[PDB]
Formats: structure tokens, sequence, C-alpha cells
């Protein structure tokens, strides 16, 4: 179907996150 | 990128370079949106009063950069483009109301662990993501600070750099500038009783502010680095092209051509 | 300060 993005074959793909997308998550939780 | 850090190899797969071939100078920032497609801030190209009006041939498209200035002949791809659509009721006069441009690849890019395109938003959530206090990242080659001492003071980073702001009301938005703000752009940063800093500056323009959706783990771009008064000013914020609300002209201009 | 790209791009 829909063709695949916004995640990162280095990063979402491989299961591991960037040094500050935490504080982008939190600030949804506030 | 003012205040920001050094981004991880990969991290913005979907960051592209506009390259001027004569003089080699950086132009702007700019994002992949599908194999040939290419999102940037109109102003980036066209503005008559100082006559500026690049062309195809003008440019090169470089994708999968980390380094500034290196040639990183393994990694990243070099295109020429085919054409240049401009929004047509960009208003270049005024307050740079609908500040977008398309860019369309002579040739197809093979994606790679350094080259993956960005998605862009459906309502709902623009409509969930879009909210004042919630946080978006910027990135590109832009300058570090707004004015340094020549030859002494650095001046410009040397790798891709990453700062990650907050969505600021359309009220506190409004009273920062006496520019006519519409409803096709946003602004962001940190208000100057809140101890962080951060904003784009010269060379990151025409570039990417994108946030991540929890529930996908997908990234949106919900921006495009459009304009501000100087680089991180006390109680002045960065204003972004809004891409939900432009987003009807982007299916068009793809669908037509 | 650009290293230099092959010169097919360039024209
Ligand atoms: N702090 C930010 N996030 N931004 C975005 C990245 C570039 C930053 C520095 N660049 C500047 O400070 C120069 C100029 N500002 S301005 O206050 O003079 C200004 C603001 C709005 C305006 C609307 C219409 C016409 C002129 C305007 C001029 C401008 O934004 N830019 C954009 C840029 O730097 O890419 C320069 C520019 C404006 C219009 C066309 C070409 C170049 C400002
Ligand atoms: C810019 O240049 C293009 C192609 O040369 C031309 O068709 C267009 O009318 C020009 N626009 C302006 C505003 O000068
Ligand atoms: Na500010």
């Amino acid at each position: 179907g829909e063709a695949d993005c916004g995640l990162r074959p280095l990063f979402e793909k491989k299961s591991l996150e960037d040094k500050t997308e935490r504080e982008l998550l939190e600030s949804y939780i506030d | 990128i003012v205040e920001g850090s050094d981004a991880e190899i990969g991290m913005s797969p979907w960051q592209v370079m506009l390259f001027r071939k004569s003089p080699q100078e950086l132009l702007c920032g700019a994002s992949l949106i599908s194999d040939r497609w290419v999102l940037t801030a109109a102003h980036c190209l066209l503005y008559p009063p100082w006559d500026k009006n690049f062309t195809e041939n003008d440019l090169l498209v470089r994708i999968g950069k980390h380094s500034r200035t290196r040639y990183e002949r393994n990694i990243e791809k070099i295109s020429m483009l085919e054409k240049i659509y401009i929004h047509p009721r960009y208003n270049w006069r005024e307050n740079l109301d609908r500040d977008i441009a398309l860019m369309k690849l002579k040739k197809p890019v093979a994606f790679s662990d350094y080259i993956h395109p960005v998605c862009l938003p459906d309502r709902e959530t623009a409509a969930s993501l879009l909210q004042a206090g919630y946080k978006g990242r910027v990135t590109g080659w832009g300058n570090l600070k707004e004015t340094w001492t020549a030859n002494v003071g650095k001046g410009q980073p040397s790798v891709l750099q990453v700062v990650n702001l907050p969505i600021v009301e359309r009220p506190v938005c409004k009273d920062s500038t006496r520019i006519r703000i519409t409803d096709n752009m946003f602004c962001a940063g940190y208000k100057p009783d809140e101890g962080k800093r951060g904003d784009a500056c010269e060379g990151d323009s025409g570039g990417p502010f994108v946030m991540k959706s929890p529930f996908n783990n997908r990234w949106y771009q919900m921006g495009i680095v459009s304009w501000g008064e100087g680089c991180d000013r006390d109680g002045k914020y960065g204003f972004y092209t809004h891409v939900f609300r432009l987003k009807k002209w982007i299916q068009k201009v793809i669908d037509q051509f | 300060d650009f290293e230099e790209i092959p010169e097919e791009y360039l024209q």
C-alpha cells in the first residue's frame, strides 16, 4: 500500500533511540 | 542552528542540502518526501527585491549528508533538478505567506541507511500534534550565532546540528512581531522566562520542523523553517510554514506533474 | 571551504 516513511533505518528500524527524542515525547505528557 | 548540538549519523535521513553551483555555497535546507520530490521554502529560490531567482540549472540537491563541507563519496547522492514549483500565492511583498516550494528530481534516488523520506501529516495527526507546549525538532547546517568576530569566532558547524523547540500560543506569536502573521504560519522557541534557548539561523531556512508520533513511531514534517527576526533573540520566535494547511497544493502538484 | 565534487555535476 502506502510507501514507508518517517522510520529511520538506523533508529526506529533497529529499535534504538537518538540522544534527545525522549525530550520530544515527554513534552506530550505534561 | 543556535544552541543545538551535533546530530548523530543517520538521525535525519530526510535532510537535504541545497547547493549553489557557482559560487559553491550552502543556500538552504530542504527535506525528502518521496524518491523524486523535495520540499523547501519558496524564499530560498525566489525573492524579487534582491533580484534572486534561481533555476533548475543553478542548483544541486545533496542527500544523505553528515558533514557540512566534505564530499561524502560513500554516502551522499547528488541530484540535478528537473523542475521547480512555487506556490502561486506566495507573498514575498509583505510577510512570506505561503513560503513553500516543491522540487522534482531529474532521476529517482535509491534509499539507504542515510537516505529516507519523512511523512507528511494527515488531518488527525496535525490536530493532535500541533499544540502549544509540544516540542518539535529543527535540523540544519546554518549559522551557530547571529553574529560573530570575523576570522576568529566560530562560525559555521562542521556537522549537521539539531535543536528541539516548543510550539508557542498563537497570541504570544502575534504580540512578538510587527509583521502580519497568517494562518499558514506557526511560531516556536522558548519564552524569556524558561531558561532554555534555541533557534534556526541563516542557512537553516527551508529545512524541516519535524515531530514524532508516540502511537505509530513515525516522524512527520509539520513545518518548514521560514523567517524570524535575528537568531535566538529574547522575546522573539521563529516562524514556520504550516505544512498541513498547504497540503492540498502539494497534493495537486505531485498528482498533476 | 567545500571539498570538490565531481565536475560532471558542475557542468
Ligand atoms: N530566527 C529564525 N528562526 N529565522 C529563520 C532562519 C533565518 C533567521 C535569520 N534571518 C534573518 O534574521 C533575516 C530575515 N528576517 S527579517 O526580520 O529581516 C524579515 C522578516 C520577515 C520578512 C517578511 C517579508 C520580507 C522580508 C522579511 C524580513 C529573515 O528571516 N529572512 C529569511 C531567512 O533568513 O531565510 C531573510 C529573507 C526574508 C525574505 C526573503 C529572503 C530572505 C530567522
Ligand atoms: C524568474 O525566472 C524565470 C525563468 O527564467 C521566469 O520565467 C520568471 O518569470 C522569473 N520570475 C521573476 C519574478 O523574476
Ligand atoms: Na527567542
